[PDB]
C-alpha cells in the first residue's frame, strides 16, 4: 500500500509510508522489487525525475 | 400506451418475475481449473481459469 | 402415461456466479483542467475491477 | 539572460516538477501588472492585483 | 531434496540457497521443474526411456 497523491496548486506530491505517513518525493526510502514491478509504468513516470 | 404500465398489476409481474430470476439460475457450478499466479501481485496463489 | 418428457435436472455452469452487474453511467472527467491526465490509472491501460 | 517563469492560474491545478538554473539576486518582477485579470483570484502562481 | 527446496515439503535437507527469492511452488510448477531435472539426467546418461 504506497498510494501516491499528486501535488496541488505547487505543493508536493505524496507516497505513503509503511506506518501510513505521507512523504515527499525525497530522501532515502526502501522498496522491495515487488512494488516497482506491480507499478513499473506508473512509479518510473512519477518518480525518475 | 407502450411507455406505460398498469400498477395494480404490480405485485403479480414482480412475483412471476423472481419466479424466473430463480429458474434461471438453477445450475450447478462447475469446477474448471487453475494456473499459479507468475507475478508478484498476489502471494502465488491459485487462479482460477 | 406412457412416455412423458424427462425433465432436465442436471446442468453446469462454469462462468461466474452472480446475478448483478457495476454499469457506468455517466463517464468520467478526464482529461481535466486540474488533475493532469498522467494520474488516473485509465491513462496507463490498467485494467480495473 | 533567460529566465522561466510559471503561468499563473485561477483554480486548483495539479503540480509537477520543475528544474531551474536561473535566478536573480533582488526583486525584478515589477514589471508585472496583473494576473488573471479577469478572473475571481489567482490561486497558484505569482498572485499580483 | 531439489523440489523440497522450492516447495513446502517435511522433507529434512539443509537448505543453502533460502537467500535466492523463489516463490513458493504449486504442483503445477514443480511438476514442469521435475521434468527438467527429469530430461536433464536422461540426457546426461545417456538414456530414451
Amino acid at each position: 500500500d504506497c498510494r501516491i497523491s499528486f501535488g496541488m496548486n505547487g505543493a508536493a506530491p505524496m507516497i505513503r509510508d509503511e506506518t501510513g505517513m505521507m512523504v515527499p518525493f525525497e530522501g532515502n526510502w526502501i522498496f522491495p522489487l515487488a512494488l516497482w514491478q506491480m507499478n513499473t509504468r506508473y512509479f518510473n513516470q512519477q518518480f525518475d525525475a | 400506451s407502450v411507455r406505460g404500465a398498469n400498477p395494480l398489476m404490480f405485485r403479480a409481474n414482480v412475483l412471476h418475475m423472481l419466479l424466473e430470476f430463480v429458474l434461471d439460475n438453477l445450475y450447478l457450478n462447475r469446477h474448471t481449473g487453475f494456473s499459479q499466479d507468475h507475478t508478484p501481485f498476489t502471494e502465488g496463489a491459485n487462479l482460477r481459469s | 402415461l406412457l412416455h412423458a418428457d424427462t425433465p432436465r435436472l442436471v446442468t453446469w455452469d462454469a462462468g461466474l456466479c452472480t446475478s448483478f452487474k457495476i454499469v457506468p453511467i455517466v463517464p468520467a472527467q478526464v482529461p481535466q483542467d486540474v488533475l493532469a491526465y498522467t494520474f488516473f490509472t485509465s491513462s496507463y491501460a490498467i485494467q480495473s475491477p | 539572460v533567460p529566465f522561466m517563469v510559471p503561468i499563473s492560474s485561477d483554480h486548483d491545478i495539479s503540480s509537477a516538477p520543475a528544474v531551474q538554473y536561473i535566478i536573480s539576486t533582488e526583486y525584478n518582477d515589477r514589471s508585472l501588472f496583473c494576473t488573471n485579470s479577469s478572473s475571481p483570484q489567482t490561486i497558484a502562481g505569482p498572485d499580483k492585483h | 531434496t531439489l523440489v523440497a527446496q522450492i516447495s513446502e515439503t517435511q522433507y529434512p535437507v539443509d537448505r543453502y540457497l533460502d537467500w535466492i527469492p523463489s516463490l513458493r511452488a504449486s504442483a503445477a510448477t514443480a511438476a514442469t521443474f521435475a521434468e527438467w531435472v527429469n530430461t536433464s539426467m536422461k540426457t546426461a546418461f545417456d538414456l530414451s526411456d
